[PDB]
């Protein structure tokens, strides 16, 4: 039982890291996008 | 000879006002380039 639950309290542990990393890539897709606004305001700057 | 100055002055304002409103028209253009860019502008803000 308690190696079990060893096996149980390791696996938590990776699942906290895969949803850092998770949230890690929707953050940067989110950052991905404000550039793209960005860069678009930046052609406008090109037009003007 | 007074005509002719006279008229000489005329035409320099005929034009001048000419440019006036050249200029006018050039700086609508303009601002209306930069709402286009504010608008871009706050679209970033939202993105972040």
């Amino acid at each position: 039982i308690s190696q079990s639950e060893t096996y149980r309290r390791r696996r938590q542990e990776w699942e906290i890291q895969r949803n850092n990393a998770e949230a890690e890539l929707k953050q940067i897709d989110a950052q991905l996008k404000s550039l793209a606004v960005r860069r678009e305001a930046a052609v406008l700057q090109k037009t003007s | 000879t007074q005509f002719g100055s006279t008229l000489q002055n005329i035409i320099e304002r005929q034009d001048a006002e000419a440019l006036n409103a050249l200029l006018q028209n050039q700086a609508a253009e303009l601002i209306l380039t930069n709402l286009s860019i504010q608008d871009k502008t706050i679209e970033e803000l939202d993105a972040e």
